[PDB]
């Protein structure tokens, strides 16, 4: 409900809000810290990072490697990577044999690395890093700033042009079974058909119209608790 | 805003209505429909009129009055008297001295009532935010405030009695002098073996002295010993006294004795009947529930601080914060649109010569020059439409120095209390009344 | 780089509400300065509170006086909103009386030498022709807030009632930044505080009081190392 | 300063069960109590604590310690 | 009145540069007043000296290649950011590093001038392959805090300079978690632990007494108001 939310507004690229300072490089995790302090930096922000020695680099980074005429080892000792400040603040939490991550995390995701280190690793590390991640989700959930108001929930737009169309369409149905051409129970299931198919067009104009930064979508997205359609009638129409 | 709600957590919140307990000062719901005030009046906690007349003479126990014919009757108000469950239901008076007063018009408040009007619970300042897992899965923050301030706390009398009956040995004896007890024990016993008026109790304390008439013991040969050794004296009785029960405080109040030799009449076998009445002061801790109206219910997990509270512009700690991941899955959004019309209610609001669309249908209404502190009140189907709240929030009145807190969106900026940096976008805040 | 030494400006807005500012502030610790100020100053000043009273023929607050409208718990609520000011370390009984009918307000309360009652218009009760109000209140001084709870301390004396206290004189706290006019990238920061009290006691010595209380623990940290 | 202070990996690699790993902590830490309470017979069959013990503990925890050492040798019958 | 039992700041040392510090029993809610303002002044107010502004021969802002080196120009900078010196001429000092052939041109090799020390001449700096024709001149300027880098039109006077974002502060990271104690039969007691991360310039521990220092001055700005007592010791 909360460390999950807390940690997708961590670990998640810019245009969340107004990213500042990206596009840079910064000479050590630490001195990015010092950035995020006096506000030049974003905590979202695409940044060049260095690394301290024994931080494992991604799976897909062992062939690769910096420039040079010499063989080199990465796996262990310096090296630059595109990321963002939030995802080295998670992957601290990690065990440092743990490989790097640099996805937005969500659940399923969050799931998985929780599953991986239960495999690969002593059962003391798994309940540690557990209570790491609890933390620093608590933590960063307070500032997420997600909240509820009455400017919050949108209604689409459109909707109300497209409730009507469907009642035009719906009437002459009305109209056709006055004259006695249908009966009431084939009417039934005609109608229910018809307006099962205008629910599912109110949503996707519903779902489109809602930005990604807002609270109420964000808190599904991620995973944290509810669902699509409990989220459609409290903005577009219930239905049947 | 009944109609915002879903039909299965509204029904919680109904329920929940019927379980709130009276406070020491009851207070009016900022915003609340209009038949609250009609379902106090017709039962019959409240006390009114059945004259039209005038108040004569006022005091706590009682209050006259003077009809034009000239007759006087007495109301007798009850006071600190315990009720099924255990709650005070101890009236107020609310008229003053040479009023005058008319048919059914209410002369004296009732518990959970005010100035006639219903009033279940206490209006707080509340802030959606998740706060570092204090409020996780339902649990309420509070800030200390409310257990300082008194405003979450509610007498309860309990009352527990025993009976003196005759047994085939002999009668019981309510007595002082029970056998092997010491001498601090039995300090604030009366003369004939009942605890004092105002004798603080704690668990285990001795309440009204009580000894069993006999027990046929046969004496292991160290008991005999002993009994020769101490210079004791079995005194052939046990000790029986009613005590206060495990896990119980409180100050004594009023005491009752019912004597089988008085013409007073008892049922068989019982000599003498005592009840005590010991009453006691909670306040508001971990673990207590509480709610609101809309079925959104939490037990407290921590009470903060005051300093650690995450205050407003204007220094004004927020008394209450709410997790927003519990509204959006429940879906009763009512709780947030009542949030934003109580905040207009605490700090009025401005419409003159403005001449707008949503201000029109109020404009007859009167609701336009509204001052701070006033009740609104929305019918449970006809309640104010969304065009008006969005309406209202963007005009309310300056509180201080000129500046209006909260936002259009009916958002604001909230300081943390501990970290003392802001917190990075608004928060959404109001006036929400909480039981 | 640049070596400015920290200097604090005060301005009265109000007898009971003042501005204190302190100009030449380091980036990003102007917020963090106030919000230090405020914990203390909310937290911890000395004052002055009723931490108990005594009624004649009353054994506890639940019963009711004859002839005062106002039930005794009710007594006690409205007494909690009284401001006091003691200068004794030692606790200091002070005496009310009242007889006839009348409004029963905080300046009819007889106060000792040094200790001065500051709101004397605050209402108690009411009485009518036929009542009678004679009431003793003890004053202490503390910080903080103490419970009633704690507040008992004898037993024999049925006719005391215990009330729980609120010391702190302060009423609220507020803290805002700006950018100093001085030309940096660094964009010094000048912070200003405004603080609200109580009649008891002046704004000047209760941030005085702040500061005396904060200069101890920052202290601690450098003197107990080298 | 926790019921997790000797690690559980490193004590279920000693015993090769987890069910095997509860009696045999449970066995020694019986005979470790049965030691305290000779009060003066001094029996010669008891044996005390091998590693050092604080000033209060509880003798299951003295028993989990000596494993992690492996000190102590268990033998099913 | 008087404060129950005193706090007392203990040192625990864990490398040469890092340490933790423990705060004994404090006063419910003060480890949190303590603990954050601690945490800004001695990241911040503490003064030190580091490089603002670096010269290459030859080369252009946008020309980001620099022949005869291995190395780019992104990881020139950020290894000479790295790098960490004192100075306490008070202005602007130049450093100058001119070295041929082929090799690793460390720290040690730099010439520094008159009241500049240089802490750590073991850091590396780039590769040469072949003929090294390394030659390049940097500014150290004595500051406080963190600054980002700024164009002061120095591009415009000679196109080789350029800016470089500076770390003056002696301090790298300062990480603080505040738990609860129970001190006689109480557990509202609130146990501050601050750990401090430092280049090798400082010790942490006198560090904080720089921050410490500062703190004093600051707070007992506020004494001036009027002459107050409070219970101590």
């Amino acid at each position: 409900q909360d460390m999950v939310l807390g940690l997708f507004f961590l670990t998640t690229d810019s245009e969340g809000r107004s990213p500042k300072g990206e596009g840079r490089a910064f000479g050590s995790s630490a001195e990015a810290i010092m950035a995020f302090d006096a506000g030049d930096l974003t905590l979202q922000a695409k940044i060049d990072i260095r690394f301290p020695v024994g931080t494992i680099p991604p799976r897909g980074f062992e062939p690769p490697a910096r420039e040079e005429g010499e063989p080199e080892w990465q796996q262990g000792d310096t090296f630059t990577l595109k990321t963002t400040l939030g995802r080295a603040l998670f992957n601290e939490l990690l065990p440092e044999d743990y490989p790097f991550v640099d996805y937005e995390v969500g659940k399923k995701q969050l799931s998985e690395i929780v599953n991986d280190l239960a495999e690969r690793y002593p059962k003391v590390i798994v309940a540690a890093t557990l209570d790491n991640l609890k933390a620093a989700g608590f933590f960063w959930a307070t500032r997420s700033g997600v909240t509820v108001a009455i400017s919050d929930i949108v209604v689409p737009d459109a909707k109300k042009e497209i409730v009507k169309g469907y009642e035009g369409q719906d009437e002459k149905v009305q109209k056709q079974y006055e004259r006695g051409l249908i009966t009431k129970e084939e009417r039934t299931q005609e109608l229910i058909a018809i307006w099962t198919k205008a629910t599912n067009e109110v949503a996707e104009a519903m779902n489109d119209n809602f930005p990604k930064t807002n609270p109420v979508s964000m808190m599904v997205n991620s995973g944290a608790r509810g669902n699509m359609m409990q989220m459609r009638q409290i903005a577009g129409m219930r239905g049947l | 805003f009944l109609e915002h709600d879903d039909a299965n957590r509204a029904l919680m919140g109904a329920n929940m209505m019927r379980q709130a307990v009276p406070l020491i000062k009851s207070e009016s719901p900022l915003v609340g429909t209009g038949m609250e005030y009609r379902s106090a009046a017709d039962a019959g906690d409240v006390v009114k009129a059945e004259k039209a007349g005038v108040v004569q003479e006022v005091s706590a126990d009682y209050i006259t009055t003077t009809n034009d014919d000239g007759t006087y009757i007495t109301y007798r108000l009850a006071k600190f008297s315990r009720s099924n469950q255990g709650t005070s239901v101890n009236q107020k008076v609310i008229v003053a001295e040479g009023d005058r007063i008319i048919e059914g018009q209410v002369l004296a408040d009732g518990p959970a009532t005010e100035n006639g009007e219903m009033a279940l619970g206490k209006n707080l300042l509340v802030a959606f935010m998740p706060w570092e897992g204090h409020n996780y899965e339902d649990a309420i923050i509070l800030s200390q405030r409310l257990v300082q301030d008194d405003v979450l706390s509610s007498i309860h009398i309990e009352e527990h009695e025993v009976d003196a009956r005759d047994t085939k040995l002999g009668p019981e004896e309510i007595t002082r002098d029970i056998p092997n007890v010491s001498e601090e024990v039995l300090a604030d016993l009366d003369e004939r073996g009942i605890i004092r008026i105002g004798a603080e109790v704690v668990a285990g304390d001795i309440l009204v002295g009580k000894v069993t008439p006999k027990g046929e013991t046969e004496l292991t040969p160290e008991e005999r010993l002993l009994r020769a050794i101490f210079g004791e004296k079995a005194r052939e009785v046990r000790d029986t006294s009613l005590k206060v029960p495990h896990g119980e405080i409180g100050k004594v109040i009023g005491v009752r004795v019912f004597d089988r030799e008085e013409g007073d009449e008892l049922p068989p076998g019982v000599n003498q009947l005592v009840r005590v009445y010991v009453a006691q002061k909670r306040k508001i801790t971990d673990g207590d529930k509480l709610a609101g109206r809309h079925g959104n219910k939490g037990v407290i997990s921590k009470i903060n601080p005051i300093e650690d509270m995450p205050f407003l512009e204007d220094g004004t700690p927020v008394d209450i914060i709410l997790n927003p991941l519990a509204v959006p899955s429940r879906m009763n959004p009512g709780q947030v649109l009542e949030i934003h019309l109580g905040w207009l209610a605490s700090r009025g609001w401005d419409v003159s010569g403005l001449a707008e669309e949503w201000a029109q249908r109020l404009q007859v209404i009167g609701a336009d020059k509204v001052e701070p502190g006033t009740n609104v009140a929305t019918p449970v189907f006809d309640g104010a439409r969304e065009d008006e709240l969005a309406g209202l929030l963007q005009h309310t009145i300056p509180n201080r120095d000129g500046e209006r807190m909260v936002l259009p969106s009916g958002k604001a900026r909230l300081f943390d209390g501990r970290s003392g940096e802001p917190f990075p976008e608004p928060i959404s805040v109001g006036y929400m009344y909480i039981l | 780089l640049i070596a400015q030494r920290p200097s604090l400006t005060e301005e009265v807005v109000d007898e009971f509400r003042s501005r204190f500012v302190i100009e030449p502030l380091e980036p990003g610790f102007g917020y963090t300065l106030g919000n230090s100020l405020r914990r203390t100053l909310l937290s911890s000043i000395p004052g002055a509170a009723v931490t108990s009273i005594r009624i004649d023929g009353v054994l506890h607050e639940f019963t009711t006086v004859p002839g005062v409208k106002e039930d005794v718990t009710d007594l006690i609520l409205n007494i909690k909103q009284l401001v006091v000011s003691s200068e004794h370390d030692e606790p200091v009984v002070m005496y009310l009386r009242k007889q006839g009918p009348g409004l029963v307000t905080a300046a009819d309360i007889a106060p000792p030498a040094g200790v001065e009652v500051h709101n004397p218009d605050l209402v108690l009760a009411t009485l009518n022709g036929k009542g009678k109000l004679e009431m003793e209140l003890t004053v202490e001084r503390g910080r903080g807030y103490v419970s009633a709870v704690q507040n008992k301390q004898v037993g024999q004396e049925i006719g005391r009632i215990p009330v729980d206290s609120i010391y702190s004189p302060v009423l609220k706290v507020t803290y805002k930044v700006e950018a100093t006019r001085v030309e940096q990238r660094t964009d010094f920061d000048k912070l200003i505080v405004d603080v609200e009290t109580k009649q008891a006691m002046r704004p000047r010595d209760a941030m005085a009081s702040a500061g005396k209380t904060l200069v101890e623990l920052f202290g601690l940290a450098r003197e107990l190392n080298i | 300063e926790g019921i997790i202070n000797p690690p559980i990996d490193e004590l279920l690699e000693a015993t090769d069960s987890k069910y095997s790993l509860v009696i045999y902590a449970a066995k020694r830490a019986r005979q470790i109590n049965a030691y305290y309470s000779q009060l003066g017979e001094g029996l010669l069959e008891y044996v005390g604590p091998l590693v050092d013990t604080h000033v209060h503990e509880k003798p299951l925890s003295i028993a989990l310690r000596e494993i992690n050492a492996g000190l102590l040798t268990s033998e099913a019958i």
